[PDB]
């Protein structure tokens, strides 16, 4: 029950997209990976598609404003909330400090913490948590992409709150260290010159009508 | 004010911070300590996990054998001698000793020391010796080495100090204080190579206070090995220790049976009414079941383990093994859930200890996919081809394609091909690695079967085996398309 | 079509395993494994027997999902005899481990009827009181990536937990999940001598049979909930039967190749989603076509289809660059020697294409820098754990303060490579030979 | 490195903000977050002290980190170079893409102490 | 003293009997099975030429010197082992563990021997299948 945008050279991307995400937290993968290079519209394609779809609740994180694995797991304690805030707003809350937050254990204890509070929801529902970036943070190594695969079962499963992650990545060979643990992996390759032209002519021409 | 970081999550314990030097004015104002309410020892969590049955669950024959065969003295008694007649002379002399005890696993150097002191109780609460207090210090069960400072005083005086403070306070109360004002303190030290810190200040300190003329103290220090004050110790350390160390050695057979008929003393060769529709067993539709061990089974047992090991708690464990095996062949038979004669003999236990004997390595490369075998084929003949135990990864990926290419009247390879660099499509172009390439990479590194160099250059990182490379040509031999070429 | 929604739903929840417990999918080579750990978690559970095993297999072979599947199965009868700990040997560390356990221990006894303040030295003596020391509640410790913890400097956790086991009143399960094959040899000799050396391999796929029999049990519906069930279920075992379909093709495929349930998953359910209504999915799993397309998408960031994303002039200096590190014994080059090669090829095909300067084939390099086609020379990348690449961040390295002309790098692809697959209509194709 | 260059820019502007006017994490979500706490929007000037002597790689990666803060209607940002030898030698060490960024609003000005006497 | 009263002037014998029990590789190997003795006989041989080696280094030695002697079954990796552990406890193998000195640096397991040699040439060349182990 998803809507596919019209994307002009992504059109499979978009498909994959409306293959996985739905609001319905059974046949959601807890993880999903974008991987393309810079410039491969990953970003353009994902907005499109939330866009097209406004019952998505979805949470856009920059990992490269945060440099960091603290400020990361911070930011993502406080745009949560926040978000749940936004959405439900009567339902009644604890405002925790996402500062509080300074292990991955933290973070679990604090997702819960949030989590138990929208108990009294109807439906099971789908928290998007979109790190647009994962391995463009300065301070990166091997061992933090498991923490966030292996992060959803620490969670309580009967949860009306289900949090799903969407990574998107940059480098081939980041998203081949972690092949055994089958997360779905959509491609996007880089453009053909014919595909670049169509792209800077639909989106620069206007930019040159009402240039003084 | 604006802080440059933050610590919200700073838990302190109360715990004060002066010593026992200053808690009274002078060494003649101090009282006697053991006409004290807090002083030497003068369970709040045991009611959290009960709960209702709502169910009579089902014991069966084999249940009672396995409970009896769990950890929670036949054979050590020249060690309980020597130990006791230590620890006894020390106490009622009012003389501060240590006693080294060192042994391996499991061969009852903890049970024996607690058995001791037991003893010492009771030869105590009839006025034999003087009383004393016991306290238990295990290296492993701190979080902090120095919070055995902050136990054995909170042990000896009631206080919560900290670990500075409580050691300052034992240094004054082993040293300062008269012996008529005190009483003596059998400690344990259980797991010492755990206490030793990079500073053994801990270690000295410990059995320096047992060289104090005032002390009262008698230090049991158990140790993994008889040379640990050697190796890993100062001199002077390792001086006041000293020459005379009780050796535990590990069980001979004759002893491991004892322990095990110990354990099946009112339950091998007796009866049980065994309740044939549930098979729920009460010792004394209801039959009379004779339920025996068999002896040459423990011979078996016991000769296996005090070969390896000498273990008592691996001789009790493949025993229980084996009646865990009897119990399931048992269960599997007449279905009885959990809600004639019955005999533990040889074949059980065979199978309890061949099962932590075979090897699951070759059993689980049998068992991997044709990419990760060819991976590992041209990882063997590469080592044979240029001697060296470390291989370029581009390499191997040169040796792959090299046995590809060559081995091309192969019906399997001419089957295969297509698959390995295209997926059977004809729309995916030819590849440079193989179908699978990093993922059997990353499956061998996580099996722990291969080390891979921290490198991002692909081609130059190397690669190692991490098994015997015996192991992966038996393994390699099984498969009937590599074998051939 | 609500019909064709409905079975399409379903068939999405079966490949996602998400249906409730009585319908749960377990393979036939995965029952036996099933059955032991059933019968230790109930010897645990309803018998109040303490035990200690550890559960070895590689990523996603259903190590989690029978660990879940018996908690689960054992929730709906017996909820109140125990309760669950779990640790994941990433997300813990050896200090946050106890804190873990104290926060789960407060909150599992709150839903069956503090442990967890204070510090972690009266945090940990205040678990050990209550652990080490009507019916008693059984703690079930779910150890996942339990290798973590058996470490070569201490293993005091594993150590205290081992003795919970085998030295204590309250009832406790552990299991442990690794991929590591020789776990024994990881452990302490004391915590080995407390462990009870129960291990249980996981089952592998032996044959294309387990394969074809567990995709028949992902993709049939067993329930009556579509008016489509029945010619979906006729249509996939029609398919399946059939040796020469191109599903089972597939299934071989991925037999050869990755022998993996979780990947084949993976592939199955945008074939599944993508269709639109009931003859366009049996259209779908009849030809298969979007398995080849799927296939096609997972191979198109490689370093084949990188190279086929190139320009002439980033073909040219990459061909140049590979002549280059062909050449030298280290396979090393910088930016200067692979102009000159460059240029060199540029004016022996004009003589025989504009030439660019050096200026502007700085941007060619760094993209070809950038798109991991070179690499510095020696360069370690990217680090195992946080503390070394805290180090390396504190670290000034040499490669990055002498001019990019004179950086040394080497190639991820070697000139053979580059012949193999550069089109041999390209113009820069005979240069590959050297 | 760009963690701790962005950390003390980060204290820096907090510190001064709330000078001239609760902790926040030091990173560029307080840019983000800038007007929502402090109710005005926010001009950064950059004084990059001895650039001859910086890393051009820790430099350049800054610069990249700081334009992610463009998407922002309430920040503006100038760089001020202190250059001790000449431009070209600046311009051969920074990347193409980040000589690409720095030229759609720059100023050189030419100011040393012996300068037309 | 204490030896006394556990047993029970002094005397001389009494501090003989304490230096003899609070203080011999010949009798250790006397004890050892033929099988047994194959593997010391390996294990020694086997860090002539590596000098620093695994048990996986140690036992694939010991399968080549098998297969040109044809002296035994040849047994698996776990088997040698456990051998290797019964080596351990009766005082002549020494195991320890610490990263390998190479390209890769991760935590490998060795077999370290610090028996006398001269007792253990004399003890093995009395059995004649043994020899070709030397
Ligand atoms: N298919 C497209 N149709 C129209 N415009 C597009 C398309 N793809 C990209 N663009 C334009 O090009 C810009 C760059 O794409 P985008 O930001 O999505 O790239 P990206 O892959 O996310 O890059 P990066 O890794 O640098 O963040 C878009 O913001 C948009 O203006
Ligand atoms: N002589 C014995 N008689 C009966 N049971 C014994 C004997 N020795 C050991 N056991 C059993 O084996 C268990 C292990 O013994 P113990 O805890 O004393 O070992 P340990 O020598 O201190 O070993 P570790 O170095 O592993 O701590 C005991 O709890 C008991 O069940
Ligand atoms: N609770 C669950 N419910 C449904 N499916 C599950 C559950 N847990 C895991 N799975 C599925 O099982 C498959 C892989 O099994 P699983 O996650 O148990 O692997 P594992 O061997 O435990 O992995 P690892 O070693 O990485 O922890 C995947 O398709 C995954 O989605
Ligand atoms: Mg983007
Ligand atoms: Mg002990
Ligand atoms: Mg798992």
């Amino acid at each position: 029950n998803v809507t596919t945008p019209e994307v002009a050279f992504r059109e499979y991307q978009t498909n994959c997209l409306a293959s996985y995400i739905s609001a319905d937290p059974d046949i959601t993968p807890s993880n999903l990976i974008l991987q393309g290079y810079s410039g491969t519209g990953k970003t353009y394609t994902l907005k499109k598609y939330f866009n097209a779809n406004p019952n998505l609740h979805a949470v856009w994180l920059e990992p490269v404003e945060l440099v960091s694995w603290k400020p990361l797991l911070q930011a993502i304690a406080r745009t949560v909330q926040y978000k749940l805030k936004t959405l439900y707003p009567n339902i009644p809350t604890t405002d925790y400090d996402p500062l509080q937050v300074e292990e991955p254990f933290l973070l679990v204890k604090t997702l819960h913490n949030i989590f138990v509070q929208y108990e009294s929801l109807q439906e099971k529902t789908c928290l998007f948590l979109i790190l647009d970036g994962f391995d463009s943070l300065q301070d990166l190594d091997a061992a933090l992409f498991n923490k966030y695969i292996k992060l959803n079962e620490l969670l309580p499963k009967d949860s009306k709150i289900n949090i799903k992650f969407i990574y998107t990545m940059l480098e081939t060979s980041f998203l081949q260290r972690y092949s055994t643990h089958c997360i779905p992996t959509v491609m996007f390759p880089r453009y053909n010159v014919d595909e670049v032209s169509t792209i800077l002519v639909m989106s620069r021409c206007g930019e040159l009508m009402e240039d003084s | 004010v604006i802080r440059k970081f933050t610590k919200k999550n700073v838990a302190r314990a109360k715990k004060k911070y002066t010593p026992f030097s200053k808690r009274f004015k002078s060494i003649a104002a101090i009282p006697d300590l053991t006409s004290l309410p807090e002083f030497y020892g003068n369970s709040r969590f045991e009611n959290k996990l009960k709960t209702t049955q709502k169910h009579q669950i089902v014991e069966t024959i084999f249940s009672k054998v396995k409970k009896q065969l769990n950890s929670s003295l036949p054979a050590r008694e020249n060690e309980f001698a020597s130990i006791y007649l230590s620890a006894y002379s020390a106490i009622e002399s009012d003389s501060a000793t240590t006693i080294y005890v060192a042994g391996t696993p499991g061969v009852g150097k903890t049970l024996t020391v607690r058995e001791v002191v037991k003893e010492l109780l009771s030869s105590s609460a009839q006025r034999e010796i003087p009383d004393f207090l016991y306290v238990e210090i295990n290296g492993l069960k701190m979080v902090k080495p120095t919070d055995c400072y902050e136990t054995l005083w909170n042990k000896v005086s009631g206080e919560r100090l900290t670990w500075a403070a409580s050691m300052e306070s034992l240094e004054f109360y082993f040293k300062r204080v008269p012996k008529n004002k005190k009483k003596t303190i059998v400690v344990l030290l259980d797991e010492l190579d755990a206490m030793v810190t990079k500073s053994q200040d801990i270690m000295y300190n410990f059995f320096n206070w047992t060289t104090y003329e005032n002390a009262k103290l008698i230090v049991i220090a158990v140790a993994n090995t008889m040379d640990l004050p050697e190796r890993q110790l100062g001199n002077k350390i390792t001086s006041r220790i000293g020459f005379t160390r009780i050796m535990f050695t590990g069980y001979t057979h004759e002893e491991l049976k004892n322990i095990i008929d110990l354990r099946l003393k009112g339950l091998n060769d007796s009866f049980f009414y065994v309740d044939t529709k549930t098979g729920n067993a009460i010792l004394i539709d209801v039959r009379k079941v004779r339920l025996r061990m068999s002896a040459d089974a423990i011979e078996i047992a016991s000769r296996k383990v005090a070969s390896v090991s000498g273990d008592a708690r691996r001789a009790l464990k493949v025993c229980k093994r084996a009646a865990e095996i009897a119990e399931k062949h048992y269960m599997a038979k007449h279905g009885y859930g959990y809600d004639g004669v019955q005999t533990v003999h040889i074949t059980h236990v065979m199978k309890a200890l061949n099962e932590t004997l075979n090897s699951h390595v070759i059993t689980f490369m049998t068992r991997l996919s044709f990419t990760a075998k060819l991976f590992i084929y041209a990882l063997l003949n590469l080592m044979k081809k240029n001697g060296s135990q470390e291989q370029e990864l581009g390499d191997i990926v040169d040796e792959i394609k090299l046995l590809i290419e060559v081995n091309g009247s192969n019906k399997f390879v001419m089957e295969i091909a297509k698959t390995l660099f295209q997926q059977g499509s004809d729309n995916i172009s030819e590849q440079l690695r193989i179908i699978s390439w990093d993922f059997v990479l990353n499956q061998l590194l996580d099996a722990g079967i291969l080390f891979k160099q921290t490198m991002k250059n692909d081609r130059i990182c190397c690669v190692k085996l991490n098994i015997s490379v015996e192991e992966a040509k038996r393994a390699m031999n099984e498969d009937e398309t590599l074998r051939n070429l | 079509d609500p019909g064709f929604g409905s079975l399409q739903r379903r068939l999405l929840q079966q490949l996602y395993g998400t249906l409730p417990t009585d319908e749960k999918i377990i393979f036939t080579y995965l029952q036996d494994c099933q059955q032991e750990i059933d019968r230790i978690i109930k010897q645990s559970i309803i018998q109040k027997e303490s035990h200690s095993v550890i559960l070895v297999g590689p990523r996603q072979s259903y190590k989690t999902y029978l660990l879940d599947y018996e908690l689960s199965l054992l929730q709906q009868s017996y909820k109140e005899q125990f309760i669950t700990i779990r640790l994941n040997g990433f997300i813990h560390s050896e200090q946050t481990a106890i804190n873990g356990i104290a926060t789960q221990l407060e909150q599992q006894l709150q839903k069956i009827h503090t442990i967890s303040s204070g510090s972690l030295t009266e945090v940990f003596e205040k678990i050990l009181l209550l652990l080490d020391s009507i019916t008693k509640i059984t703690v079930v410790f779910i150890f996942d990536e339990i290798d973590t913890f058996a470490g070569p400097v201490r293993q005091t956790l594993l150590y205290n937990l081992f003795d919970m086991v085998e030295h204590s009143r309250v009832p406790v399960c552990i299991f442990g999940c690794t991929t590591k094959l020789n776990i024994l040899e990881y452990l302490e000799k004391r915590v080995k001598s407390r462990f009870s050396q129960r291990v249980i391999y996981m089952p592998q796929i032996q044959n294309l049979d387990d394969m074809v029999d567990a995709v028949r049990n992902l993709l049939t519906v067993r329930s009556e909930i579509s008016p489509w069930v029945s010619q979906w279920n006729e249509t996939l075992e029609k398919e399946l039967s059939d040796p020469r379909s191109n599903l089972n093709r597939h299934i071989r495929m991925n037999f050869e190749t990755f022998r993996s349930l979780p990947t084949l998953k993976n592939s199955i359910i945008p074939l599944v989603a993508t269709s639109k209504n009931f003859g366009s999915l049996c259209t779908a799993i009849k030809s298969c076509s979007f398995l080849d397309i799927y296939n096609k998408n997972q191979l198109s960031n490689n370093l084949t289809g990188r190279l086929q994303s190139l320009s002439d002039l980033e073909l040219a200096i990459l061909i140049s660059a590979a002549r280059v590190a062909l050449r030298a014994k280290d396979g090393s080059f910088n930016f200067n020697l692979a102009y000159a090669e460059y240029e060199k090829m540029i004016k022996a095909i004009n003589s025989r294409i504009k030439l660019w300067l050096k200026k502007d084939v700085k941007n060619v390099w760094e993209n070809l820098v950038q798109l991991d086609f070179f690499t510095e020379k020696s360069a370690v990348g990217l680090r195992d754990n946080a503390t070394a690449a805290f180090y390396a961040s504190n670290y000034q390295f040499q490669g990055t303060m002498i001019p990019f002309d004179l950086r040394s790098y080497q190639m991820q692809i070697i000139l053979q490579e580059l012949r193999r697959i550069i089109p041999k209509s390209n113009m820069y194709y005979s240069w590959t030979q050297l | 490195n760009v963690r701790m260059m962005l950390r003390r820019s980060m204290y820096k502007l907090y510190s001064a903000a709330d000078a001239e006017e609760n902790d926040v994490s030091y990173d560029l979500s307080l840019v983000e977050n800038f007007k929502r706490l402090f109710g005005k929007d926010l001009a950064m000037v950059f004084n990059f002290k001895d650039v001859d002597s910086i890393n051009f790689n820790t430099l350049d990666n800054f610069i990249i980190l700081l334009k992610s803060a463009f998407k922002y209607d309430h920040v503006k940002i100038s760089l001020i170079f202190n250059i001790n030898t000449n431009l070209s030698n600046i311009e051969k060490n920074l990347r193409q893409s980040t000589i690409r960024l720095l030229k759609r609003n720059y100023h050189k000005l030419d100011v040393s102490s012996n300068k037309g006497f | 003293i204490e030896i006394y009263e556990l047993e029970k002037k002094i005397g001389l014998n009494y501090i003989a009997k304490v230096f003899s029990k609070f203080v011999s590789t010949r009798t250790r190997i006397a004890k050892l099975n033929i099988q047994q003795k194959l593997i010391l006989c390996t294990i020694i041989q086997s860090l002539k030429l590596n000098s620093d080696a695994t048990i996986d280094e140690s036992f694939d030695h010991y399968i080549k010197a098998i297969t040109k002697t044809d002296t035994l079954a040849p047994l698996q990796r776990n088997e040698f082992l456990e051998i290797c552990t019964i080596l351990e406890t009766c005082g002549l193998v020494s195991i320890k563990k610490t990263k390998c000195k190479g390209k890769t640096k991760r935590f490998v397991d060795k077999i370290d021997v610090d028996l006398d040699m001269r007792e253990f040439y004399d003890e093995m060349t009395k059995i004649s299948i043994l020899k070709p182990f030397l």
